[PDB]
C-alpha cells in the first residue's frame, strides 16, 4: 500500500511516503527484501525526501536494509537525507550507508548506470 | 528344562491364540486384518512359540535365526516395540488364565509350588529379551548408513571449474553440519587448487546465529588461505540472521546467483573470461 | 641453525622448519628483523607450510613480524595457513596479515615480482 | 628438520646451515634425492655459504651429490664456497662440480633461469 516498488532498466526503485515508526517500517522491509530477491536487479534506489523526522528505530532499520540489500547488489540512498534526519542518523546509525546521490534521483539514476555499465 | 516345557506349549499355542484373538480387538484392527490373514498369523505365532524349547535345555542356532527373520518380519509388518510389548502383556495375562484354568504345570506333584510358576514368567522374559535384542539390529545398522550418507551429502565440493570451485549447500545447516562444512571445504581448497570458491547459500531454509557466524568464518579462512570466497545467493531470511549477528560484513563479496557470480569470478582471473 | 634466510632477486625468501613455540618465535622474529633491516629487501616471503600446530604464541609472533615487515617493506605469507592452524589464527591473531598465495609459493614469487615491477 | 628445500618457477632451492658427520651428510642427500625424484624439477640449486669447514668425508658427500642430481637434472653449487672450504674441496674432492655460480644466490638463479629459458 505505501511500498511502490519500481523496476526500470537494469535497476530499481523506491519512493518513501509513510514515515510512520513501526508497522510501515517492518512491512517495508520485508517487501523490499522479496521483491530484491524475486527480481534480480543489480541497483536498487530508495528515496527519502517525503522524510522530515525519523528516531532510532527508523535509522537503524535503514542501515539494516542498507546492509539488507547490500549482501545482494550495490545500491544508492539518492535523495538527500534532510539535515535533522541526517544529523540522527550520524548520532544513532554511525556508517557510511552506501553509495549516496544528494537530493538528486537523476544523479543517482546516472551513477548506479554508470557503475553497472563499466 | 525345556522338554517339558514344550509338551505344555502344546497347549499353551492355542491358549495364545485365544489371546490373540483377544488382543487383535484393541490394536489396530483394520490394518491388521487386512495386512495379513487371521490363520497365517496364527501359524506363524505357533511357530515362534513351539520349537523355542525344542533343544536341550540351552540354546539353539537355527532358532536364533528364526527368531532374527521373525523380528525383521514384524517390523516391516507394523509392529514396533511398543506392539510387541503389548503382545507379551496380553502373552502373560492368558498364562495366567490358563494356569488358573488348566493347572498342568512342569514337575510331577500333587500340588506344585511356585518354583514352575515363575520359571514360566522367566523363560517368557527371556524369550522377549532375544526377541527385542534381535529387533533393533537392522535399525541400528540403517540409521547408521543413513547417517554416513549425510555425512558425505553435506559438503559436495566436486563440482570445479578451471581455478574455480563452487561448493553447493541446501541442507539445513546444524551445528554438526556447519562443523562438516568448514572442514571439508579447507580441506578440499587444500587438496585443489583453486582461487574462487562460490558458496551456494540459496536452499538453507534456516540459519541460526552460530551457523551464519561459522559460514562467515569459512569465508575469511578461505580468503586467509589465499582465495577468493564469494557467498552466492543469500536469501533475506539468511540475511536477517547475518546482519542480526552484528559481525562486519564488508570482506565478504556477495552474489544474486551463480549466473552471474561465476562470470565475476571470471572478470577477477581477468584473461579467465575467455 | 633454523633460520634460512635467503636473498634473491632484491627479495628475501625464509622458511620455517621448526614448529616449536618459544625459541622458533624469538630467534625467528629477531633474526628476520635483523636481516630485513641489514639487507633492504622491499619484498619478504615466509614458509608455513611445515608447521601444523600454532597456539597464540606463535600467533600474535607471526602477527608482529608481519606489521614489523610491512613497517619496512612489502609482506605476504605465501604459504597457506593450514586448515588445523588456520582456524586457530582467525579464532585469535585475527588479522589480515599481509597478501596471500593459496600454498603456492611459486605463486607468491610472482605476485612480488609483478607488485614491485609497478 | 634443517634442510628447507624450496620450490619456484619448476625449480629447487637447498639450504644448509651446519655441518655434521656421519648424519646430516646422509640424510641430506636422500632428503634432496626423495624431493627431486617425488617433484619434477630441471634445475637444482644447492647452498654452502654458512659452512665454514668440510673434511673428506663431506666432500665426497657433495661431489657424489652433484653428480647424482646430474644423473636426473642440472644442478648448481650457487654460493660463495669460502677459501678454506674451497683449498679442500679442491685437495681431497677433485671435481668441477658442474656449473657453478658461487658468489650469492640471486646469480646462480639468474643463470640457471637464463640456461633452462633457451
Amino acid at each position: 500500500m505505501g511500498i511502490p516498488i519500481l523496476k526500470l532498466g537494469e535497476c530499481l526503485l523506491i519512493s518513501i511516503q509513510s514515515e510512520l515508526d513501526d508497522h510501515t517500517a517492518v512491512e517495508f522491509q520485508e517487501d523490499l527484501l522479496a521483491k530484491i530477491h524475486e527480481t534480480s536487479a543489480r541497483g536498487v534506489v530508495i528515496d527519502i525526501t517525503s522524510i522530515d523526522f525519523i528516531d532510532s528505530f527508523i535509522a537503524k532499520i535503514l542501515g539494516d536494509v542498507v546492509s539488507m540489500s547490500k549482501l545482494m547488489g550495490a545500491k544508492v540512498v539518492v535523495t538527500g537525507i534532510q539535515p535533522a534526519v541526517a544529523i540522527t542518523l550520524i548520532e544513532l546509525g554511525i556508517t557510511f550507508s552506501g553509495v549516496l546521490s544528494a537530493m538528486d534521483l537523476e544523479s543517482g539514476l546516472e551513477k548506479l548506470k554508470q557503475e553497472l555499465g563499466e | 528344562m525345556y522338554k517339558d516345557f514344550a509338551n505344555f506349549i502344546r497347549t499353551n499355542k492355542k491358549d495364545l491364540l485365544n489371546n490373540w484373538m483377544n488382543e487383535m480387538e484393541k490394536q489396530s484392527d483394520p490394518l491388521i486384518n487386512d495386512i495379513a490373514k487371521e490363520p497365517m498369523y496364527e501359524e506363524t505365532s505357533i511357530e515362534f512359540v513351539d520349537l523355542i524349547v525344542s533343544n536341550i535345555t540351552e540354546n539353539g542356532s537355527k532358532f536364533n535365526e528364526k527368531l532374527d527373520d521373525f523380528a525383521e518380519k514384524v517390523v516391516h509388518l507394523g509392529w514396533p516395540i511398543h506392539f510387541v510389548t503389548t503382545g507379551l502383556r496380553v502373552f502373560g495375562l492368558l498364562v495366567y488364565t490358563a494356569m488358573r484354568d488348566e493347572d498342568l504345570f512342569l514337575k510331577r506333584e500333587e500340588k506344585p509350588e511356585d518354583d514352575a510358576y515363575y520359571r514360566f514368567e522367566t523363560w517368557l522374559s527371556s524369550m522377549y529379551n532375544k526377541v527385542v535384542t534381535a529387533y533393533a539390529d537392522t535399525w541400528e545398522k540403517t540409521v547408521s548408513i543413513q547417517k554416513s550418507a549425510l555425512q558425505e551429502l553435506s559438503a559436495p565440493l566436486l563440482p570445479i571449474f578451471e581455478k574455480i570451485s563452487v561448493m553447493p549447500l541446501i541442507g539445513t545447516i546444524d551445528t554438526e553440519r556447519a562443523k562438516l562444512i568448514i572442514e571439508n571445504l579447507l580441506i578440499g581448497v587444500v587438496k585443489n587448487r583453486s582461487e574462487v570458491v562460490l558458496i551456494d547459500i540459496t536452499g538453507v531454509p534456516v540459519v541460526d546465529t552460530m551457523v551464519a557466524h561459522h559460514i562467515i568464518q569459512a569465508s575469511e579462512a578461505v580468503r586467509l588461505v589465499g582465495c577468493q570466497a564469494m557467498l552466492v545467493g543469500i536469501r533475506p531470511e539468511i540475511a536477517q540472521t547475518i546482519v542480526n549477528l552484528g559481525i562486519e560484513l564488508d570482506q565478504i563479496i556477495t552474489t544474486n546467483t551463480m549466473k552471474k557470480g561465476m562470470e565475476r569470478a571470471l572478470a577477477l582471473t581477468n584473461r579467465e573470461i575467455v
